[PDB]
RNA sequence: CGAGCUGGAGAUACGCUUUGACUCGGGGAUGUCCGAAUGGGGAAACCCACCUCGUAAGAGGUAUCCGCAAGGAUGGGAAC
RNA sequence: AACGAUAAAAGAAGUGAGAAUCUUCUUCGCCGUAAGGACAAGGGUUCCUGGGGAAGGGUCGUCCGCCCAGGGAAAGUCGG
């Protein structure tokens, strides 16, 4: 409702280079839309927000043996705020 | 977790301890994917601890109703 | 290898009881069981002494020649050896916990 | 026969020194985090920032003491005890380091 | 039952256990989506609804066959 | 025997345990209604960064559309 539809955060250099203005990004569960996820995020830390995106992400990874390859899928978020441009410390990472 | 002094609750706190431990581990995935998560025994428990609750009440939807 | 099923679930034995070691090598060695378990079927008594070498790739510094630890046995022993000479179980008596039996022989001491 | 060696080391020249040692492993050590090239600020000390700074920097000046005290004289010392000492917020850092 | 456990692959750390863990007995509760599946649709696991109960969430109902108060039924079974 | 169209190559610099065959430079040449570019079906994560070198690459290979780790595709209006 507001603490569900999770998944895991983010890091790369782009994600963060663009985090200086605003722009946020948490993955999801595997099965998530727009509208439900839009309510999950502006009441989980308190803040409104414009912007939202969520779709299947698989990504096969394996290393050594004849046993396949697995594919996991990780719905991905990637909010925006108008004005705000932190929210609490996340921002100042 | 288990004894009598949990199930007396009624059905507004002690259904608060239901989201309560679904947001607490919320914010220890966040460790997960970044280096800053050592209990790994703060999952398993946690868990444990949240099917100590929707089964109680569960109960009271039987006992007091046949 | 049917994972030692050979015997059963259960051990003659605790880790807190001094066990001797026969059969094999040094004999008349008693010690003290530390870790063990019914599964492998394992035994660490602190009176088999085995000097053996522990080998990193790179941690910090490696740096390790030949450390001194214990090595895991199975059931070629005799647990419970005081009597100067190897005994079992057969006496079961009760003090005031009525949730746990004893063991004895021809004393009654464990 | 046992004797111990002390050095006593003042704050003055102790915070520039993690400055550039911290910095200047980060331009090398692979962290699936970032590329090496760019680094934050708030993350090196998340990921590895725990046991991986102070020991690291500790255990890798005393080797190069150690390392250079061999080529310079040509002549294996003895056996001598390292003890790790509580680490401070961030000031004048001691130890001890005793031997036969 | 009892002083070990943390699945096979056995590795690393955190931990669970003598206020009776694990494991074995045996009942309960949870049980996504598909699958006769039967809410409607459909190149199985995907899409779209409607109604009722209701702070959000969320819950339940929603095919056709015979009697038509209950209830039973068309699917699956190596071989016999 | 063959190494898969008779569109050829050359030198310098670099790298490396080791290079005709990887990189950089400057020249030579070949395609140019194409040997350019953009979509669809179809493949699937081959893409980009850092690594690696057994095997695949009809020689080498320090290189790869090969092997490993990570990251990368955010649209009320383009398709549906």
């Amino acid at each position: 409702s507001h603490y569900d539809i999770l998944q895991a955060p983010v890091i790369s250099e782009k994600a963060y280079s663009a985090m200086e203005r605003g722009v946020y990004s948490f993955w999801v569960s595997p099965k998530a839309t727009k509208t439900e996820i839009k309510d999950a995020i502006q009441q989980a830390f308190g803040v409104r927000v414009i912007g939202i995106s969520t779709m299947n992400v698989p990504g096969k990874r394996k290393r050594v043996g004849r046993f396949i390859g697995q594919r996991n899928d990780r719905k991905k978020a990637i909010v925006r705020l108008a004005e705000g441009q932190s929210i609490e410390a996340l921002a100042g990472q | 977790m288990k004894p009598s002094e949990m199930r007396n609750l009624q059905a507004t706190d002690f259904a608060k301890e239901i989201d309560a431990r679904k947001k607490e581990l919320m914010e220890l995935r966040f460790q997960a994917a970044a280096g800053q998560l050592a209990q790994p025994h703060r999952v398993r428990q946690l868990r444990r601890e949240v099917a100590q609750l929707n089964t109680v009440k569960a109960e009271l939807a039987r006992k007091g109703e046949q | 290898p049917s994972a030692g099923s050979h015997h059963n679930d259960k051990l003659h034995f605790k880790k807190g009881d001094t066990v001797i070691v026969l059969s094999g090598k040094h004999k008349g060695q008693t010690g003290k069981v530390l870790l063990a378990l019914p599964r492998d079927q394992k035994v660490v008594v602190e009176g088999v002494n085995v000097i053996t070498k522990n080998v990193k790739p790179s941690m910090t510094n490696p740096q390790g020649g030949q450390e001194q630890r214990e090595l895991a046995l199975h059931a070629s022993k005799v647990a419970l050896v005081d009597p100067e000479t190897g005994k079992a179980t057969r006496v079961r008596k009760q003090i005031v916990d009525g949730k746990k039996v004893r063991v004895a022989v021809a004393s009654g001491k464990t | 026969n046992k004797v111990e060696f002390k050095v006593s080391v003042p704050a003055a020249e102790v915070n520039r020194a993690y400055d550039q040692v911290w910095a200047g492993l980060a331009r090398d050590v692979r962290v699936p985090g970032f590329r090496p090239g760019k680094a934050p600020r708030k993350v090196i000390e998340n990921r590895v920032g725990k046991g991986y700074v102070e020991s690291q920097v500790r255990d890798r000046l005393l080797e190069t003491h150690y390392s250079q005290g061999l080529r310079e004289l040509g002549l294996n010392l003895v056996d001598a005890t390292v003890d790790p000492q509580d680490v401070q917020s961030g000031q004048a850092f001691e130890f001890t380091v005793k031997g036969e």
